[PDB]
């Protein structure tokens, strides 16, 4: 399984069965069916091959990357500094790639789910992606097939200059 | 290989890069100094050897 909360699903409501009808339907029959002969044997094989992993248990582990001083703290071109504030960026990079792709997971999984409702229903994921978005334009678009940590904080400097003149130019 | 094995020694290999750059442009900078000064040990083009002066005296005395 995964993580119920950082992929996140309402509690399902399904209507209980009122036939009003007197034909069966045969989705019963074939639910009965697909239970027996589909079901249970793939159960069992698969119980099966759970004994035998239970038999011998053994652990993999989530690698941990300490945080190492950012490129901002690092002397200008002392690359035994700066490649480690690179690699920290650049891992950085590519799990604010895989953030952004959990939050269109959860778009699509919610427009899917509400079905026809979805313009309505989905408002808070629709933000949260509209969010994110804006985060990961701000933070590393335009950077070029060349990125790197100076990009991204002379990109970084270039919006802070525009945030700092369009909000004094206001007072 | 493990990533601590190819990034300690990429480590590595950017501190002996990085000194061999520095080092070549020490380089340029020390050859432009003594190609302009003169006062280094290169660029030691020959003069006179002053052993071969004669310091006896000579026939005439206004000398």
């Amino acid at each position: 399984s995964w993580d119920k909360d950082v992929y996140p699903e309402p509690p399902r409501r399904t209507p209980a069965p009122s036939p009003q009808t007197s034909l069966p339907n045969p989705i019963t029959y074939l639910t009965k069916a697909f239970d027996l002969l589909v079901d249970r044997p793939v159960t069992l094989v698969r119980e099966f091959i759970e004994r035998q992993h239970a038999k011998n248990k053994y652990y993999y582990y989530h690698r941990e990357f300490r945080r190492v001083p950012d490129i901002t703290e690092c002397h200008e071109k002392d690359v035994l500094c700066m490649f480690e504030a690179e690699m920290q960026w650049k891992r950085d990079y590519k799990v604010d790639q895989e953030i952004v792709n959990i939050i269109q997971e959860r778009l699509k999984a919610c427009q899917q789910r509400e079905g026809e409702s979805h313009r309505q229903n989905c408002a808070k994921e629709l933000q949260q992606f509209t969010q994110v978005v804006k985060a990961y334009q701000d933070r590393y678009h335009d950077l070029g097939a060349h990125y790197s940590a100076r990009k991204c904080l002379a990109k970084q400097k270039q919006r802070m200059l525009a945030e700092r003149k369009a909000t004094k130019e206001a007072a | 290989d493990a990533p601590e094995k190819n990034y300690e020694r990429t480590m590595a290999i950017l501190q002996i890069e990085s000194e061999k750059a520095e080092l070549r442009l020490k380089e340029l900078e020390v050859r432009r100094l003594m190609r302009a000064k003169g006062d280094g040990p290169w660029f030691q083009y020959p003069t006179i050897d002053k052993a071969l002066i004669d310091h006896s005296p000579k026939a005439t005395p206004d000398n």
